[PDB]
């Protein structure tokens, strides 16, 4: 579903690492 | 087209671009008019806060401090920026809509969305189940979430968070002759709070170690060389999240709303609310705290209970990190509320 996707990607998103340095 | 994300609290505003891993703007939400860092120093008009608890409650300061946001701070023309908002726990549907109805009428954003606060710290930690505990400088909540749903029951607000501890710190500072009064004197104050308060790992044990020598005393030295040396008020400031009536509360302490908070849920989820408990938010910063936390909230839980707090390095701006997450995700593009939307159907279309 919709959710499931999202879901998954937060878990799978790595967090601040894989943003943008400022 | 870059998104934008603006964290409002009672105290800071963070905001940034969504992709960056922290908030390029962090200032003050005052109105003094004047906004922010130039409000303060130009102290002499008065200084109002337009969010209190975490609610916005006056709306044109309000207006004010997202205009200064998007044009004195991010430099940016909020037409051409979907911009993701965060709301309190608890925020009423009144206010959702009337922060909407101001986004697309007043500012003419393509597109906006608002976040509950510590949803968005619980996804900063790769989170979609457990229970945050998000303390800033005018409110704490607990804020138990199953799979990014808020559980709306078993939600607690507490009126206890950094602008109070602040505010003792100047009552308790007086034991030793000092004294703080101002305004500017309590900015003074809350970075004496900053630097040298800590959380300690046993209340009761720590006064005695206070007491017995001056081991623990620090020195914080103000511009005029005034030294000021504190011992026990290191601990017994931040002490008071555990125990409100040092401030003449009832309220139970942090640990027991989150003990409490966790009760109101449903049995068969307890479990890994005890296994990510996620510490969010400026008041949480406290040296120790995290220890503290799994001590009190172990001496509540049944025995075999596996209890686990995360207390990331960044806490301070998890929120406004969850929010640039969130934004940049390509699976969360579909749920901005667009402009063509809110033209159709107007600001209760946020509920959708
Ligand atoms: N290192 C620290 N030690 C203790 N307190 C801190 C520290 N750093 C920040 N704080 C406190 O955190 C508060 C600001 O945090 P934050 O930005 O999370 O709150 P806010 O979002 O403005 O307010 P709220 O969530 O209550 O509406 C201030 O009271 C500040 O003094
Ligand atoms: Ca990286
Ligand atoms: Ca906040
Ligand atoms: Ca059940």
């Amino acid at each position: 579903s919709l959710h499931s996707a999202l879901l998954e990607a937060i878990h799978s998103s790595g967090g601040r690492e894989k943003l943008r340095k400022v | 087209t870059t998104a934008l994300v603006c964290d409002n609290g009672s105290g800071l505003v963070k905001a940034g671009f969504a992709g960056d891993d922290a908030p390029r703007a962090v200032f003050p939400s005052i109105v003094g008019s004047y906004v922010g860092d130039e409000a303060q120093s130009k102290r002499g008009l008065t200084l109002k806060y337009p969010i209190e608890h975490g609610i916005i409650t006056n709306w044109d300061d309000m207006e004010k401090i997202w205009h200064h946001t998007f044009y004195n701070e991010l430099r940016v023309a909020p037409e051409e920026h979907p911009t993701l908002l965060t709301e309190a726990p608890l925020n009423p549907k009144a206010n959702r809509e009337k922060m909407t109805q101001i986004m697309f009428e007043t500012f003419n954003v393509p597109a906006m969305y608002v976040a509950i606060q510590a949803v968005l710290s619980l996804y900063a930690s790769g989170r979609t189940t457990g229970i945050v505990l998000d303390s800033g400088d005018g409110v704490t909540h607990n804020v138990p979430i199953y799979e990014g749903y808020a559980l709306p029951h078993a939600i607690m607000r507490l009126d206890l968070a950094g602008r109070d501890l602040t505010d003792y710190l100047m009552k308790i500072l007086t034991e030793r002759g000092y004294s703080f009064v101002t305004t500017a004197e309590r900015e003074i104050v809350r970075d004496i709070k900053e630097k040298l308060c800590y959380v300690a790992l046993d209340f009761e044990n720590e006064m005695a170690t206070a007491a017995s020598s001056s081991s623990l005393e620090k020195s914080y030295e103000l511009p005029d060389g005034q030294v000021i040396t504190i011992g026990n008020e290191r601990f017994r400031c931040p002490e008071t999240l555990f125990q409100p009536s040092f401030i003449g509360m009832e309220s139970a302490g942090i640990h027991e709303t989150t003990y409490n908070s966790i009760m109101k849920c449903d049995i068969d989820i307890r479990k890994d609310l005890y296994a990510n408990n996620v510490m969010s938010g400026g008041t949480t910063m406290y040296p120790g705290i995290a220890d503290r936390m799994q001590k009190e909230i172990t001496a509540l839980a049944p025995s075999t209970m596996k209890i686990k707090i995360i207390a990331p390095p960044e806490r301070k701006y998890s929120v406004w990190i969850g929010g640039s997450i969130l934004a940049s995700l390509s699976t969360f593009q579909q749920m901005w509320i667009t402009k063509q939307e809110y033209d159709e159907a107007g600001p209760s279309i946020v509920h959708r």
